[PDB]
């Protein structure tokens, strides 16, 4: 399911289109509208629940209401990397100006003039309950609303397999270390800011036989296959003996 | 292009006199400004502790000098349930509202204390005037609604300002009040009294004189 | 979008003491990061002058800033009902914002100053009341402190002023004490300032007996 605005969240009397890519679900209730499109022409109470359609598609929850100011985001739950685009939406798309996005309850961004805001590359920061106000007549207040970003992978640690005070033509094996949380990850090795060994689904890299030279700043990347969660290790500071 | 908003709504209690003497009829005022052109009718409903009552009475629209309404709804309340704390809320609704407002109002909150009273005689140095001072320091009352009155004998006197209330450091209230009167009248020997209204007062009243002493 | 402009008078107490600098100080609120300076031209009876001192802004909790210029008023200049005029300039102006502000308006009146023992009836209590009645001036603006032996005393509350049916105001000053340091004869002071008494100021005694 997409929407016509995007907004899961709308003012009653307000227009919303769902379409699907057949039948409808609401509130877990077979629906008449047959149409690939749902078609909320004057948005009611009773349009707020969890709808579905036709295997079958994840849910998705729209929000009627009421008010002066209204937070709209594009959907509730987000993973790290991807783009949350907020809207601070005035009652029968009236004028407000000196406009505040707050987050947790703290004000970090002012507008003069009513203006959407998207973060392009969302992360654990973001985490939290959003609301907007603006000054019309009188200084608006929206109520706030709940967005999750969750974290899909910590930063990794560059692990070696022999601790650093280590002597010559001995095997170490680096390993670039990080959970997922629910696709595989791409790892890559760095001393100091050269290369060892490029994009690679191998968390492990190998020197056969340590010599004094490899004595140097070890780290690594791990990166989504689209890379739009890209992360780095602190380096490791590693010494070969003679 | 046009700004947001609509009416605004403000509650305001009875006066405190009102409230003080069972023989008055002490009123809640429901008034709405901002009414526009556009959206000229308005709803009231109101509530004593939640239940809703149907006896307030509702003035009509008047047109103010900035071209909106301004609505006034009034409801009579019962001295007792005021002075018990009774909660009374007025909802007001109108299509340029998103949602009814609704705006309650109840007697200030706290134990009530009953004010001290006290009158203090014409300084000295005013005595060389054509009119003196006779002063009446009220404190440590609260809540805040009081009213002080003068009266000499039997009549009331009008010439007197009294200060509003201030809070003190104890959280308790005081003020004072003046009552102006010819010298000759102090001199004299007549009798003035200064008579407070205080919910923490038994009968809500009590009544302190002040005269020159004879001989 | 818009900023907004406050202009706030001098301190009573700063006018009413040559020892002091009063001062106008003129706040430009909802100011945003990425508007350019904001600039003050201030006038004196319309006459330019270039001492007031612009502070830097100052980013708020709300994520806005906030700008304040500050000028210097001469006492005389201030009393004599001069007009201090704040002209704030920005880009997020679509023109600049003036604000005026000058002493209230009409002829001064002398306060009198009359201190008022505790009533007989309080001296039960553990501490008494000891009033200042500060009446018949005009304007309102006025300063009233408490003293004895040489240093404030702190206890106190004054009442604003009450507009009396002759145009002027009144006020009730009330200084709590232990009823010990009364009875054993104590001297307080009530010391009044306003405009219209010679110096600016007055000091009456109040002590037993
Ligand atoms: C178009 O025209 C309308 C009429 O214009 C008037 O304005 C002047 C300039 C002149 O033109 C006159 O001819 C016109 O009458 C405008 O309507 C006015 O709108 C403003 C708001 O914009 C109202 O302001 C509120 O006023 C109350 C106090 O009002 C009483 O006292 C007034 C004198 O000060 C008096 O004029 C009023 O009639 C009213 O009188 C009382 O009436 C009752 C009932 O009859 C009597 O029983 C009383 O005894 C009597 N009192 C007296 C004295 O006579 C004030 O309390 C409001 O302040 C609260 O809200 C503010 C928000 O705006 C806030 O800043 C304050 O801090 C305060 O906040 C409250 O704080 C308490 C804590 O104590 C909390 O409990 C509250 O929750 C909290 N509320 C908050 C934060 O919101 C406010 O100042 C004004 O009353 C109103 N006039 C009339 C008449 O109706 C209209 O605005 C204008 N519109 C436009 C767009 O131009
Ligand atoms: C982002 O934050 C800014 C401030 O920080 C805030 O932090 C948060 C956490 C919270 O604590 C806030 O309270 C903090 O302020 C916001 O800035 C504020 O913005 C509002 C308006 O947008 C300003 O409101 C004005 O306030 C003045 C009174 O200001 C004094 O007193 C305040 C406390 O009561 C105090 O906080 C102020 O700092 C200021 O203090 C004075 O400061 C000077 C010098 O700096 C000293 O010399 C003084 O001693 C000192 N006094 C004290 C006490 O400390 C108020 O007068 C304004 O009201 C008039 O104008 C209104 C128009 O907006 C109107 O609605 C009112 O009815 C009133 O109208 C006037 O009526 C009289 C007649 O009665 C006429 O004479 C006037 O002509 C008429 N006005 C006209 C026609 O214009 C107004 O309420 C607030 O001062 C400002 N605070 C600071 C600090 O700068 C900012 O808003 C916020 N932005 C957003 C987008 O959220
Ligand atoms: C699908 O389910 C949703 C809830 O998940 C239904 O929405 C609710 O239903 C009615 C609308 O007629 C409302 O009762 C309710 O809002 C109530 O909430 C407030 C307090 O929160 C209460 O004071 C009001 O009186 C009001 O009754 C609706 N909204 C929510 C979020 O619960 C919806 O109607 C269902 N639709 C269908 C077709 O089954
Ligand atoms: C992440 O954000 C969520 C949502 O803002 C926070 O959870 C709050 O989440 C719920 C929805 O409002 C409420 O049930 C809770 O009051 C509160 N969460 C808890 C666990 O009590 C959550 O705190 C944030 N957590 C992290 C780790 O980022
Ligand atoms: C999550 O991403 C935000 C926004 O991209 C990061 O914020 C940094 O970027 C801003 C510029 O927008 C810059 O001022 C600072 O470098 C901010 O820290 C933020 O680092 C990142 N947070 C986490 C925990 O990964
Ligand atoms: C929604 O349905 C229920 C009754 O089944 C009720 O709340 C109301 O009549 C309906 N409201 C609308 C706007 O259809
Ligand atoms: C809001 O602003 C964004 C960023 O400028 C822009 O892409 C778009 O026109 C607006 N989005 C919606 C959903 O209206
Ligand atoms: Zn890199
Ligand atoms: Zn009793
Ligand atoms: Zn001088």
């Amino acid at each position: 399911i997409t929407l016509q605005p995007p907004w899961v969240s709308v003012f009653q009397e307000e227009t919303v289109t769902l379409h699907c890519e057949t039948q409808w679900f609401l509130n877990g209730t077979a629906t008449q509208t047959s149409t690939p499109s749902y078609r909320i022409t004057s948005a009611s109470v009773n349009d707020s629940g969890e709808y579905r359609c036709q295997g079958r598609s994840d849910p998705i929850q729209l929000e009627i209401h009421r008010g002066w100011l209204l937070l709209q985001v594009s959907s509730r739950v987000f993973t790290e990397g991807e783009p949350l685009a907020l809207r601070c939406h005035a009652w029968k798309d009236k004028l407000v100006y000196n406009v505040l996005y707050y987050r947790n309850g703290k004000a970090f961004k002012f507008f003069h003039w009513n203006s959407n805001l998207t973060i392009l590359k969302t992360n654990i920061s973001h985490n939290g309950t959003y609301h907007c106000s603006g000054m019309g007549k009188h200084r608006y207040t929206s109520a706030g609303i709940s967005v999750t970003v969750k974290e899909l992978f910590p930063a990794p640690v560059l692990n070696a397999s022999v601790t650093s005070p280590l002597l010559e033509g001995n095997l170490v094996t680096l390993s670039c270390e990080t959970k997922l949380l629910l696709l595989q990850l791409y790892f890559s090795f760095y001393m100091g800011s050269k290369t060892l060994r490029g994009r690679n689904t191998s968390s492990e890299y190998q020197i056969l036989t340590a010599r004094r030279e490899d004595s140097g700043l070890y780290w690594c990347e791990a990166a989504t296959e689209d890379g739009n969660v890209l992360k780095r290790s602190p380096e490791l500071e590693l010494q070969v003996l003679g | 292009p046009e700004l947001l908003g609509g009416p605004s709504v403000f509650l305001f209690p009875p006066k405190p006199k009102d409230t003080l003497m069972i023989s008055r009829t002490p009123e809640v005022t429901c008034v709405v400004v901002d009414v526009s052109h556009e959206d000229p009718e308005v709803k009231f409903n109101w509530y004593v502790d939640g239940v809703e009552v149907h006896n307030a009475k509702t003035k009509p629209r008047e047109e103010q000098y900035n071209s909106t309404y301004r609505v006034v709804s009034v409801l009579t309340v019962l001295h007792q349930d005021w002075l018990n704390g009774k909660e009374y809320k007025c909802k007001v609704s109108n299509k340029a509202l998103p949602a009814p407002i609704e705006k309650t109002i109840s007697k200030a909150k706290g134990q009530p204390r009953e004010p001290q009273v006290y009158t203090l005689p014409p300084s000295r140095d005013e005595l060389t005037k054509n009119q003196v001072s006779l002063t009446c320091l009220v404190k440590g009352f609260y809540p805040s609604d009081i009213a002080v009155e003068w009266e000499s004998n039997g009549q009331p006197e009008n010439n007197y300002k009294t200060t509003p209330p201030v809070l003190d450091s104890d959280g308790s209230f005081f003020l004072y009040s003046k009552l102006t009167v010819d010298k000759s009248r102090w001199q004299q020997g007549n009798v003035f009294s200064c008579s407070v209204m205080h919910e923490a007062l038994h009968n809500h009243y009590t009544q302190k004189s002040l005269s020159l002493s004879p001989g």
